[PDB]
RNA sequence: UUGCCGUUGCUAUGGC
């Protein structure tokens, strides 16, 4: 189960990768993608330029969590809920969030690179 | 103690012969011991010990079984006629050497 | 086989450390070989999922794949679905090798005792003495892994150390 | 090459007892006590956010 | 509700008895009522099988209270004779226990039977 | 024009369409048993090779049948062995895992194109498909 | 519909494989192989013999002369007989004694001839598995087998030995151990008109021997539980059944290959089949066999099934669910320990813990139309198989055998249209492998002989 | 008709 954020969705649509099919042929496993309410709040706050990205995040195949905090800082929410539990893949393309996630141990990181998704800290990919 | 099993016994009257496949069974022995096998074959069939012959021995992996090709003759003279000369050199009585030159 | 993408990240090093220590492996090539052909297996099962229901390829190659995976023994009899082939992984494959199985059946005291029993030929599945440790026993050869009858841990004549000690103590 | 990975895995799983607390297998005999001390000030539990 | 309540039907009974036979071959089965309660209070037990037709029934009904205390699955097979025959001994047994082991070659089968009898229970 | 004797059209091919997924489904739904070996007898070089695949034990059975049938050992013919034995054993240790070959799942070859979707009974009429059902 | 599409695509596949009755219908390779068939020898052992003795309804049933000769041996275990082409029989017990009988005095009870009793004297002085070459049995002789020619009887049991005794003196001529620790033999069968023995040993192993050469032919592997029963006919095929793996295998012993046959009755689909309008259920353990002819055999299960199997069908052809009844439920004075009959009846759960008798002996007369089943219901059953070979049916019962029937086999007399047989059945008060058997209801350790006629 | 023991038959049963 993979936590998505907003620039990962934007780079997915910019590189024409499907979310669940890109995840499946990246990991060769069955993926459950998760949009937290703060990532969804960030996509809605991005305005009416990003309508395509918002209604591709509105997808019944993409399940969605319910964050319980004030504010819509998705990087704080993703970092907290991943270092609490260590049962999550983080799909992101922010340089700062990528550095945070790859500094906390045991957390695999997925990112749009080239024309498909790549995964780094998951040691069983083939 | 070796053990013997004949299978698919046919008769060749044109070659005055009776031929078959030979499942040779030697648990905790090395291999077929072909002269002793000709003895055992010549006593399970009739006498003709210089007219019984085996040639095609393949032991399977781990030992125990080996499949050979058994052909038994009546009339040791016509066995000497019909068998090839290298098998006669191997088992019976014939010995003619080739002239070693060039 | 083939090397992985990032072969030197610390998760991969601790992964291979746990795998080689828990299964008594000699080097990285065991993990890399069995993971390469597992990658082929579930890269195929991914495409069998990306095609639809009632596709001929999906029906026939899917039940073929899960039945020969069940007969290799990495997949149990009741999960006859094709997403469990994706849930499959590498230690499910190298729990099936003969060293792991000899230790789990208890003919040996550790995986290293199992490896030296196998390479010293005291272990025979069925009829034949198997002597390499990475053998991938199947679900029907799972219960005939026993000591070889040609071996002193079976019932055979004792080896050279035992008989030389018996002779020297008889002297 | 095999004995080296046997003895660097034994070292690793002896270091793992230092970082985590490893489930050793439950209560062996009579419960003797904690055998190493009880700290009433330390709380080794993960707080949320 | 009888006293020997969570009885298994015939398919679950044969699944249970097959994994009992395999654990008895793999030295992972402690058989008999007081050996079962010994391994139960020691905590090395994955599930306990009681037979629901021995000549008293409270003789093994002492064990569901122990399993409840320590949260261990317990299941009632309807034949002590078939249970002893599966255990591999020349007598009927009335209770048996699958001890825990992680170097065990039947762990997936034991876990599947545990899940089946726990959804029963 | 005129006829010309064509052994390539009255020769038993039966191998352009022999697919292992269809054959496995037929072995599953066959309702007659399958002649499997006593379990140790089919591993090959003490485990240095594989177990052996189903096609390899079929071919071995054919070779031993021909062997006993006309009393002749086969040989170590160099060109054919340097092709077939080495390429066969290397793809065996590539794709045969535990007596089961998984090479097919890594191979593009359409099932329904060649081996299914009948060509003679194509039923290109509504009336012909109606009579083929009824 | 996916299974419909699977069946349809498989049908199209087989049609395409055919793609890749006239007046001339001859094939060159078939007729050449038939010329080789005309050339070959040995149309003797390899008869694929069908059922040529159709006499099931013919002979009498209900008025057999039944003599239950009780013997003083605790828990008789096996029975071996012999006919040349005087007749001797053999019994063996859990008291480590083999006993020779004469049986040819057909109208009366059998006659004891000779004991051969092992004991604690024969325990080896080594505890080492290959110097097990003593001359007697020290533990639990389970099976006897007489030679088809009658020079020897060969017996063995839980002391992992095969002792071959001479017939005329009951003397141990040769000892062959099974060379490993769990190598207990459980069933023995000679192939008919021969000197080749097939023993089924609890190592999931089947050993084969030539007795007059004192040699072992072939060890053949492949069951998954202990090989509880074995059966053979004149062909070099064999049929074994392992206990709890619920499969019966038959072995081409020269080829060392097999055909497996699993069970597969489920109370879900069976109770639905009855629900279209009932105490029957799944399967415990396939226990006993007898090869009726060289195309069919019959299996006795642990839930009282008797099943009839062909050589050409994995799933069985015919079942018979309850073959000896369901056991008497444990009494209310021996279930609960309360005071009132209402709670002691509530501790029976209705019908849920009624267990069927399990068929512990089955014997098909070779190539005939009739087989005999036995358990501790007290009454042997006689069944005949219908002439189309797709069913059998209960003819009658033989109700003079109180106890477990550890062995059934018959002894022939009379000519091609007028025949009389004595059915021997070893009767004990305890199963031939472990004890497990309570409610010993008037049993005795004897030999139930019946004389059936016409 | 057997390891004992009981009815036994002048042969069948039943308790360990
Ligand atoms: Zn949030």
């Amino acid at each position: 189960q993979v936590l998505i954020d907003t620039n990962f969705i934007n780079f997915s649509i910019q590189k024409k990768v499907d979310i669940v099919r890109g995840m499946m042929d990246c990991l060769l496993a069955k993926c459950n993608p998760l949009i937290t309410d703060c990532v969804m709040a960030e996509l809605e706050k991005l305005g009416p330029k990003y309508r395509i990205a918002l209604k591709l995040a509105r997808d019944p195949r993409i399940k969605r969590l319910s964050c319980s905090h004030k504010g819509t800082y998705a990087d704080d929410c993703l970092v907290h809920r991943v270092l609490q539990h260590k049962c999550y893949i983080v799909a992101t393309n922010d340089a700062g969030l990528k550095q945070r996630i790859r500094k906390i141990p045991g957390i695999p990181l997925m990112s749009v690179g080239g024309h498909a998704y790549v995964i780094e800290k998951l040691p069983d990919v083939f | 103690a070796v053990t013997i099993r004949t299978r698919k016994v046919i008769s060749n009257p044109l070659l005055a012969r009776k031929q078959f496949v030979v499942d040779v069974l030697h648990p905790n022995r090395a291999n077929v011991s072909k002269d002793e096998l000709r003895e055992k074959l010549a006593e399970v069939y009739k006498a003709e010990k210089d007219a019984v012959s085996v040639f095609g021995f393949r032991t399977q992996f781990g030992g125990g079984k080996s499949v050979g090709f058994g052909l038994v003759y009546n009339s040791v003279a016509e066995a000497k006629k019909f068998e090839p000369t290298y098998r006669l050199v191997r088992y019976g009585l014939a010995e003619k050497v080739e002239k070693a030159s060039r | 086989y083939s090397t992985p993408k990032r072969p030197y990240e610390s998760s991969r090093l601790d992964a291979e450390l746990k795998l080689a220590g828990e299964f008594g492996l000699k080097n990285k090539k065991e993990i890399y070989r069995i993971s390469f052909q597992l990658s082929k297996i579930r890269r195929a099962a991914r495409d069998l999922l990306t095609r639809d229901e009632k596709d001929p390829k999906r029906l026939f190659e899917g039940n073929a794949l899960i039945r020969r995976l069940v007969r290799v023994g990495v997949l149990s009899e009741d999960k006859k679905k094709l997403d469990y082939v994706l849930a499959l992984k590498v230690e499910d494959f190298l729990e099936r090798r003969l060293q792991t199985q000899v230790y789990k059946l208890g003919l040996a005291k550790s995986v290293h005792h199992a490896r030296v029993l196998i390479t010293q030929r005291h272990i025979a599945v069925g009829k034949q003495i198997v002597n390499i440790p990475s053998f991938m026993v199947r679900l029907d050869s799972e219960k005939h892994i026993d000591f070889a009858p040609t071996s002193p841990f079976g019932g055979a004549r004792p080896g050279r150390v035992a008989r030389r000690n018996a002779a020297r103590k008889a002297e | 090459s095999r004995v080296k990975k046997r003895k660097k895995y034994q070292k690793a799983q002896k270091k793992l007892k230092s970082v985590r607390a490893v489930y050793s297998g439950g209560q062996s005999g009579v419960y003797e006590g904690e055998k190493t001390g009880i700290k009433k000030g330390l709380t080794r539990s993960v707080k949320f956010k | 509700n009888p006293k020997a309540f969570p009885l298994a039907d015939a398919a679950l009974t044969q699944q249970i008895l097959d994994v009992v036979q395999q654990a008895a071959n793999l030295r992972q089965l402690k058989k008999g009522a007081n050996e079962a309660t010994k391994t139960l209070n020691r905590g090395i037990s994955e599930f306990i099988i009681m037979a629901a037709d021995c000549e008293p029934i409270e003789i093994l009904l002492h064990l569901p209270l122990l399993c409840e205390d320590k949260n261990v699955p317990y299941v009632f097979v309807p034949s002590r004779v078939a249970l002893g025959r599966a255990c591999g001994v020349s007598r009927p047994v009335i209770a048996a226990s699958i001890t825990t082991n992680d170097a065990s070659a039947i762990k997936t089968q034991i876990y599947a039977v545990k899940d089946k009898i726990e959804t029963l229970l | 024009f005129e006829d010309r004797f064509d052994a390539r059209e009255h020769k038993d091919r039966s191998n352009k369409s022999r697919m292992q997924a269809m054959e496995e489904y037929i072995r599953e739904s066959s309702d007659q048993p399958d002649w499997s070996a006593s379990i140790g007898a089919d591993i090959v070089n003490h485990g240095r090779g594989g177990i052996k695949s189903l096609r390899d034990t079929e071919k071995e059975r054919r070779v031993t049948s021909f062997e006993e049938d006309n009393f002749t050992r086969l040989n170590i013919t160099n060109k054919a062995e340097k092709r077939k034995q080495k390429q066969r054993e290397r793809n065996a240790r590539m794709n045969v895992i535990g007596g089961e070959d998984f090479g097919i799942f890594s191979s593009k070859r359409k099932l329904e194109d060649s081996t299914s979707r009948r060509g003679a009974k194509k039923t290109r009429s509504a009336w012909d498909r109606a009579q083929r059902r009824l | 519909n996916p299974a419909d599409k699977r069946r349809r695509l498989a049908k199209q596949y087989l049609e395409n494989l055919k793609s890749e009755d006239e007046y001339n219908n001859f094939d060159a390779g078939d007729l050449d192989k038939d010329i080789i068939a005309s050339r070959l020898k040995e149309d003797v052992a390899e008869q694929q013999g069908r059922v040529f003795r159709y006499f099931g309804d013919k002979l009498l049933i209900s008025e057999a002369k039944q003599s239950f000769t009780r013997v003083g041996e605790n828990n008789l275990t096996c029975i071996s007989c012999f006919q040349p082409v005087r007749l001797f029989a053999y019994t063996v017990s859990k008291d480590l004694q083999l006993t020779k009988y004469d049986i040819t005095d057909f109208s009366k009870r059998p006659k004891k001839l000779k004991y051969a009793k092992g004991g604690a004297k024969y325990i080896p002085t080594s505890k080492h598995e290959y110097e097990n070459t003593t001359e007697g049995h020290y533990d639990e002789i389970l099976t006897v087998a007489a030679s088809p020619d009658g020079k020897y009887v060969v017996t063995g049991g839980r002391d992992r030995k095969l002792i071959v005794w001479s017939t005329e003196s009951l003397s141990p001529v040769k000892v062959i151990p099974t060379k490993d620790r769990r190598g207990e033999v459980l069933s023995l069968a000679f192939r008919k008109n021969s000197d080749q023995l097939y023993a089924s040993c609890a190592d999931f192993k089947i050993r084969t021997y030539s007795i007059n050469q004192f040699s072992q032919l072939e060890i053949l592997y492949g069951h998954h539980d202990i090989v509880e029963d074995i059966s053979a006919l004149a062909m070099e095929r064999c049929v074994t059944v392992g206990a709890r793996d619920r499969t019966a295998m038959l072995w081409k012993i020269p080829d060392e290959t097999r055909l497996t046959f699993r069970g597969g009755d489920e109370p879900q689909k069976l109770l639905r089949r009855w629900m279209k309008e009932p105490l029957f259920f799944c399967e415990g353990s396939i226990d006993v066999v007898s090869m009726v002819d060289d195309f069919h055999f019959i299996t006795g299960s642990d839930n009282g099934n008797i099943c009839l199997w062909s050589l050409a069908k994995k799933k069985p052809i015919f079942t018979e669910r309850i073959a000896h009844g369901i056991l008497p439920e444990p009494s209310f004075n021996d279930i609960s320990g309360e005071t009132d009959e209402e709670l002691r009846k509530r501790q029976l759960q209705g019908k849920k813990l009624l267990q069927p008798f399990w068929i512990t002996s089955l014997y098909a007369i070779p190539y005939s139309n009739v087989f005999i089943s036995g358990s501790w219901s007290g009454s042997l059953k006689v069944w005949k198989i219908s002439d189309n070979l797709r069913s059998f049916e209960l003819l009658g019962e033989l109700s003079g055998a109180k106890g477990v029937v550890t062995k059934i086999q018959v002894v022939e007399s009379g000519k091609h249209g007028k025949e009389k047989f004595r059915i021997l059945a070893s009767i004990a008060k305890e199963h031939r492998l472990g004890r497990w058997i309570a409610n010993v209801s008037g049993a005795r350790n004897g030999i139930y002989s019946a004389v059936i006629d016409q």
